[PDB]
């Protein structure tokens, strides 16, 4: 009854962070392939 | 189908309920175990010839059996060991899939027909047939705090008051006892025998004649006289129970009227059958019960029942006698399974959160949370059907199937919401349209993932027995997922969702979620523009594709292989070996040093030390021993330095600087059946009757020529014992006849005195027990004692052994071994870093081709499989690729479009090869399965992108570039949703230190990296491949 | 007792010339004995290591050493048919008539296993043919019983 | 596979009721057809060895590995394995007041493995340094050793 | 005690009886080895004489009408009846002296079980019974479960045969109706797309 | 030539311990008589392959003959499927009194 | 399959046979089976062509 | 072969080709077993056979 709250905390923390990380990777690859043209 | 359940949602809810109830009943009726039956079925014939050496035993017992081991079906091989303790072990190994009962029976039957050729001593001791391919579920120990009860007394108490209960427990399949119950030991004295002109033969005969049974009949029995009114069963002399009774036995009566009794000449006691093995628990004498689990059992409830019975019986024990649990791997299993269950639930919570984050609808999140558990429970029911269990491999297949389940749900819900938003349609018609789009895609996905996973079930041996679990688990999960996406999720999206119209829901709402919609729209537009700029010149990116293929091939070649990763099961094993000619004293000194070390310099981590003397796996002799080191719980020892690998290295460092010995510490292998990662097992055989000497010469020569190739081989060594000194007693028959001595009496005296003789049975309080006559330690300990033993001639005079028996020293093998009926020597070795098993295994053949004549070779263990069934992965994966291409051609109705998908296999693969390379892993089973999972996910995303593009091009004529851009725009959202959910549900498996950390990390790394790379690359290269294929054809 | 002598015993037993030289250059004992009384000479002869025998002899290895039961490197060299070992041992003072706790000599051993090339050397080096064992038998009776008439002629 | 088991479970009751001359030779319970799958002949191209010498090789080196192959069931040998064959002469036996029983007893006594025990065995004394298996009497390996039988 | 309690219930239980045999008298014959050795007689010859004379001794086989039959050596009936008939049986000593058993043999009586029963590794006693006419077997089993509850400690009870299976038939039933009802309810809601038609 | 108390400790109880741990065992009884005759009846669950049951019993039994008197082994120990009740009882009679 | 196993086994001692021994197969029923199957397969192919 | 073998004396030498199913014999053949059920003996049974 306390480990699940820890997991939910971990999730609410990382979900947006992991999302921003993936989106930044996508933005970088997009800028790269735009430079390639 | 979906248009049949949207109008009929109660039907779908009913099917879901039925599946849920099935899975619920299954999880109750499912056996739980650490690993399934992986190792091939084997059977061990164990025999014993007390007082014999290796050659006597190999001649009178082993060869005889092996010659009558004919006519047994499905036999892969057999290997025999014959030790100087009289012990024999003939291990037969059958083809996988064989029934371990019918084979045991064929063996027991051939042996039961062969027995009359063995000497009476073996028929009298007992030749047993057991199943070998099992392991101790548990090992219970019993000790006394006070030094009153010794090893044998504890063993007797165990055999009497504890074994029968542990056997009547539920799940307990086999119960072996370490130590032997009481036995009447008769230690004789040669001086006091010659005093009365006696011999051990007289003792033997008297004991045989004065302890036996007698049938004496009845009174008034049939046929009776006419008039009998009474019948009674007669009871004549029966067996003896006490020790005094054995003391009151008459051996002789002198001319002076005196009486000769045992208690005067032979010290009688109540000891054990064998002292060869001595067990200690933290220095305290102990006894043990090894417990192998039964078929279809629950290890957890079984261990609980055992602890409950032993607790019930504790209060009825003597004073100071108590119980302990050295080897209990049940907690490791409990934790490893609880962790996977927690991971499965976290993978649902994360799906909920992700959906609420992108789709602000709660009614949308509710759907996957209902669809995924249904599929997991249906998978449990499917397993229960096919006869599978809840094990490590199955649950790790489930935690990899969750990603496919999540995708199968999220694609549907996302597309339905997308339609409802764009076209302002309501839920029912929006679902109709989305399913019209996605039906064939889901079906082709199902077929593709089947083609990707099924080919693994059809490997050979233990490798295939492992892969079958993952394969069937994931295929069942995916099939139920597809059925669910076609049956239930549409009805749920129709009856639960709410209506929205003409709005991307990103400009009318404020807060974190409005801002997130804004940012996601910006990023989607940027990705669209980038892809649009890409599609104007493609070769610039096909070249990068080729570069990535080359890089991943390089990483694949430079990645080391493996079978399974070692773990921290809460226990490990120390092996003690001594030089040729050691004893119990020195081995126990070394073991006590080991214990003092562990209990002092590892007190912070180690709890107990169970030392068994005279029991090594390389040899069951007297100069060897082991220590089962038990650790505290993973909670009371955090940190790598306090784990089993660091403990092992430190112990080896502290034990290599030791004297006159060889001590090693090692970790309990994953599956007790030792399947190494890159090692082999090479048997060097005598095909010409050369002998032990020439065969040893060839072994030494081969090891020498192998030490000269360290670039491919290393740690090459024999897995046997080297010759030791042996005492030869040459008898002369001329003198034995002159003095009137019977060679039979000579050898009977020698044996019964120095090795031991089992005479007859007696009855203790209840149970029945043996009677062993023997010399006394101080009279059978050196050659100077030989002349202290006398025999009786025919004329009556007594004669000393020294009159007719010369003596010498020689060298002889303590442990002989054979492979398939012919002498052999076992050799071990590893492939040197950077090289594989095939290269070393071929080099050893090249070497053995240069050995003396008559010497040959063969392969055993993993080397057998690896050679017979170790080159069929390419064929089955070619089958897989072909079936996938054909299914994709059917789905897209084209022979070229499928390539657009089958070119994303590398994109994810490399992401798994990088991570596993960085974190320092190998190419093990879990990695091999995460690879296929990531490949399936990538192919899923690509298939939907391609089908969306093609549907737009065909039914709307949008064009190539426009349709492709629209497809990727519509497909971003669900791709990221699935990737994020899966990455999060897996990350704990990567950041893990404790139970199951090895398998957790191996499963999680290669899929985290895989999805990370397949998400941010496939979205770019798939449009490229599609436009390429469509412009070419 | 230093472990150097034990490693020397092991190396002689296993046939390691370089290691034996390395050890003796460090001053290792040669009169060292196993728990049964077998010095490196017994082990090198039993297993047939001529190089090791020569090495150990050059450095003062007692050729007349006897184990706990009267066995000598010559006894083993004769029993197992190591002609070169026999010759080498005798060149350096091997008592060809060495007598054990049972009265058995290299003659009886070489005759029990039919080794004529060795009985020739034993004799011509001064081996008493009439040497009786404990029970009263000699090489002549040991050749008559074993049925080796050739040997009986070699011993008349 | 079950018929064999029932048959042998029934025959394990009769086996004791048989003489020892039948048990020693070994009772077989095979599960096979009544027709030869195949024959495998072995010959000399150099005329060196003869029937007995080829049969011995076949039996001692080839029959046991093939009768363990799967599917065989039964194997018949078109020869016979070696055995120390001892041809008695009644006149020379009467010349020495002997009979076949004397020969049999002498062979059973002087050709025998014996369990002679260990030198340094357990339970040992406090302070023992040596352990060694004892060898007292081994089986015979040639005609020379059989001739010396007294 | 249980049978006595049951004999007070002729309206439920009848024909109650154990499936066993009561303890019986047994005749022990003690052989004194010392006196047989003093008189040159062997323990084995004495055992063989006693066995052959009082219980029979399978000697060997023979051929009757081409069939293999046995050969039994035994005493005449009038010499096996009473413990006073023994003593008429003599033996040959090393010299040949006719030695009677009365010199080295003593006798006594005891009580012992001619048949011992165990159930699941525990000592046990079987009891067979019928249900009284008009009644059933469940009522009788209930009554017997009651009676066996008043018995001393350490004395448990169990059912076998038609009483084991019967027990299952009484415990399977609830789990068989309930499920058979649910599967119906569901099966209806599916066919008639409603949770209410089932509930009616 | 055995008193039931003997047989219940040297044959019966020496086998019963081995038979615990079989796949689908339901219960088992055992009877030791004064003639030495021993009968140990193992009843399994319904649906079991009686042949495989006989087999598993033959397997768990050979673990015990090492511990049984030679007079038990030399007389034979049968492991055979069983039924408590007779199907038929054939009778044979002489009508002319020319036999007993 | 049994004859294949037997030939494979005999192919492991042929290297170790003393100088002079030679294997021969004077009675084998198995080749006839394989050949009678190959001939029917040839028939099937011929019929497809026809 | 059978014709050239009937000209051999003191022997019955017959060559034959094994049937398709060696476990099945001649087409339309019959195997018959005479049995003694009264304790007659081998002699009276031989007489009956003849």
């Amino acid at each position: 009854m306390l480990e699940l709250l820890k997991s939910l905390v971990f999730a609410v923390i990382m979900v947006p962070v992991v999302m921003a990380i993936i989106l930044g990777l996508i933005y970088g690859l997009g800028e790269v392939f735009n430079i390639f043209s | 189908m979906p248009n049949f359940f949207i109008d009929r949602p109660i039907f779908a809810w009913v099917i879901a309920i039925i599946i849920m109830l099935a899975g619920g009943l299954a999880i109750l009726k499912l056996p739980v175990a650490q690993y399934p039956t992986i190792a091939p079925p084997a059977v061990t014939i164990s025999a014993s010839y007390p007082g014999a050496d290796a050659k006597t035993v190999q001649d009178t017992v082993t060869q005889v059996i092996e010659q009558n081991m004919n006519g047994i079906d499905n036999l892969m091989y057999m290997s025999s060991n014959s030790d100087s303790t009289g012990t024999v072990q003939i291990t037969l190994t059958f083809e996988s899939g064989t029934d371990a009962d019918i084979a045991q029976v064929q063996v027991q039957n051939k042996l039961q027909l062969a027995m009359p050729l063995l000497p009476q001593e073996v028929q009298q001791q007992g030749v047993s047939v057991e199943k070998s391919s099992s392991s101790f579920l548990m090992v219970v120990g019993v000790i006394n705090t006070d030094g009153t009860m010794t090893q044998e007394d504890i063993s007797d108490y165990v055999a009497a008051n504890m074994k029968d209960a542990i056997s009547r427990t539920s799940g307990v399949g086999d119960v072996q006892l370490f130590g032997s119950q009481y036995a009447m030991r008769i230690w004789m004295n040669p001086n006091e025998l010659n005093k009365f002109q006696l011999t051990p033969v007289d003792v033997i005969t008297a004991i045989k004649a004065q302890n036996a049974q007698v049938a004496a009949g009845q009174l008034g029995g049939t046929p009776p006289v006419k008039g009998q009114q009474l019948n009674a069963s007669i009871i004549a002399q029966t067996r003896l129970t006490s020790t005094e009774e054995f003391g009151k036995i008459l051996l002789k009566v002198n001319q002076d009227g005196s009486r000769v009794l045992l208690r005067d000449v032979a010290k009688i006691e109540l000891g054990g059958e064998n002292y060869d093995i001595i067990a200690e628990f933290n220095g305290q004498p102990a006894s043990g019960l090894g417990i192998k689990l039964a078929t279809g059992a629950n290890a957890l409830d079984t261990a609980a029942a055992i602890r409950a019975e032993l607790a019930k019986m504790e209060p009825f024990f003597p004073s100071g006698l108590k119980i302990v649990y050295p080897y209990d791997t049940t907690p490791f299993v409990k934790i490893s399974i609880h962790e996977v269950v927690k991971t499965l639930v976290e993978a649902i919570i994360l799906v909920f959160l992700v959906m609420y984050l992108f789709l602000q609808n709660f009614r949308a999140t509710l759907i996957p949370t209902i669809a995924v558990p249904v599929v997991l429970l249906g998978t449990f029911a499917v397993l229960a059907a096919f006869g599978f269990s809840i094990n490590t491999l199955t649950m790790f297949g489930m935690v990899l199937a969750i990603g496919l389940l999540v995708d199968d749900a999220i694609v549907v819900v996302e597309n339905v919401e997308r339609v409802m938003a764009e076209e302002g349609l309501p839920p029912k018609e929006a679902t109709r349209k989305s399913m019209g789009q996605i039906q064939g895609a889901l079906v082709g996905i199902a077929m593709v993932l089947s083609a990707v996973f099924v080919p693994m079930a059809f490997f050979g041996g233990s490798t295939g027995a492992i892969y079958r679990q993952f394969s069937i688990t994931i295929v069942s999960a995916m099939a139920l997922s597809v059925l669910v996406a076609l049956i239930l999720t549409p009805a749920l999206c129709a009856t639960m969702l709410k209506p929205i119209a003409k709005g991307d829901h990103g400009e009318g709402k404020k807060g974190f979620f409005g801002w997130f919609n804004r940012m996601f729209e910006k990023s989607t537009h940027h990705y669209t523009d980038s892809v649009g700029g890409i599609l104007r010149s493609t070769g610039r990116y096909l070249v990068l594709y080729l570069i990535i293929v080359v890089g991943m091939a390089y990483l694949f070649v430079r990645l080391p292989s493996s079978f399974l990763p070692d773990e921290d099961q809460g226990v490990f094993m120390t092996m003690v070996q001594l030089p040729a000619g050691a004893t119990q004293e020195r081995t126990q000194k070394v073991l006590n040093e080991v214990t003092h070390y562990y209990l002092t310099k590892e007190k912070n981590n180690v709890e107990s030390v169970f030392a068994v003397n005279g029991f090594g796996f390389a040899g069951r002799g007297q100069n060897t021993g082991i220590a089962f080191v038990s650790l505290k719980d993973w909670a009371d020892r955090p940190g790598e330095e306090n784990k089993v690998e660091a403990i092992t290295m430190r112990a080896t460092r502290a034990f290599s600087q030791i004297k006159d010995a060889m001590v090693f510490a090692f970790n309990l292998p994953a599956i007790v059946e030792l399947g190494t990662a890159t090692g082999f097992d090479f048997e060097l055989i005598d095909q010409a009757g050369l002998g032990h000497e020439k065969l040893t010469q060839a072994r030494n020569q081969l090891l020498a020529e192998a030490a000269k190739h360290p670039d491919m081989l290393t740690s090459v060594r024999p897995n046997g014992l080297e010759d030791t000194p042996q005492f030869k007693i040459d008898i002369d028959q001329e003198k034995a006849q002159a003095l009137g001595v019977s060679i039979n009496d000579i050898n009977t005296t020698l044996g019964a005195a120095w090795g031991g003789s089992y005479v007859n049975d007696f009855i203790d309080r209840g149970r029945v027990k043996k009677v062993y006559v023997m010399s006394e330690a101080k009279y059978r300990m050196l050659p100077d004692d030989i002349g202290d033993w006398y025999v009786r001639a025919a004329d009556g005079q007594m004669v000393p052994f020294s009159a007719f028996s010369s003596s010498r020293w020689e060298y002889g093998s303590p442990r002989l071994e054979r492979y398939n009926g012919l002498p052999s020597m076992e050799i071990l070795g590893q492939a040197a870093p950077g090289k594989s098993t095939g290269e070393a295994m071929e080099l050893m053949e090249q070497l053995a081709s240069k050995l003396p004549t008559g010497v040959g070779y063969d392969w055993t263990g993993m080397s057998y499989q690896e050679r017979l069934s170790g080159n069929q992965a390419p064929s089955l994966y070619a089958i897989s690729l072909i079936v996938v291409f054909l299914c994709l051609a059917a789905l897209y109705e084209s022979w070229s479009i499928p390539f657009s998908v089958m070119l994303v296999v590398p994109l994810g693969v490399i992401g798994a090869l990088l991570a596993a390379t960085f974190r320092g892993l190998t190419n093990d089973v879990y990695f091999q399965v995460g690879l296929l999972t990531t490949i399936g996910l990538s192919a899923k995303n690509a298939i939907l992108i391609v089908e969306f593009a093609k549907d737009l091009m065909d039914k709307e004529g949008k064009g190539l570039i426009e349709a492709t851009l629209d497809a990727v725009r519509m497909r971003l959202r669900p791709i990221l949703m699935t990737s994020l959910a899966f990455i999060l549900g897996v990350m704990p498996l990567v950041i893990s230190t404790g139970a199951g950390s090895g398998a957790q990390n191996a499963v999680g790394t290669g899929v985290m990296g895989g999805m990370v790379t397949a998400t941010v690359l496939a979205i770019f290269f798939v449009p490229v491949f599609f436009v390429v294929v469509r412009r070419r054809f | 007792g230093s472990d150097l002598g034990k490693k020397l015993l092991e190396a002689a037993r296993a046939g390691r010339d370089d290691e034996v030289r390395i050890l003796m250059a460090n001053g290792a004992d040669v009169n060292a004995a196993d728990v049964v009384g077998w010095t490196p000479l017994h082990l090198a002869a039993y297993w047939g290591h001529l190089e090791i025998v020569e090495v150990l002899l050059k450095n003062g290895a007692d050729v007349n050493a006897y184990d706990t039961l009267g066995s000598t490197p010559l006894h083993l060299a004769a029993h197992f048919g190591h002609l070169e070992i026999v010759e080498v041992l005798l060149k350096n003072g091997a008592d060809v008539n060495a007598k054990d706790d049972n009265g058995i000599t290299p003659l009886h051993l070489a005759a029990n296993r039919g080794h004529l090339e060795i009985v020739e050397v034993l004799l011509k080096y001064g081996a008493d043919v009439n040497a009786q064992d404990k029970f009263g038998k000699t090489a002549f009776d040991i050749s008559i019983n074993n049925g080796n008439e050739d040997l009986a002629e070699i011993l008349q």
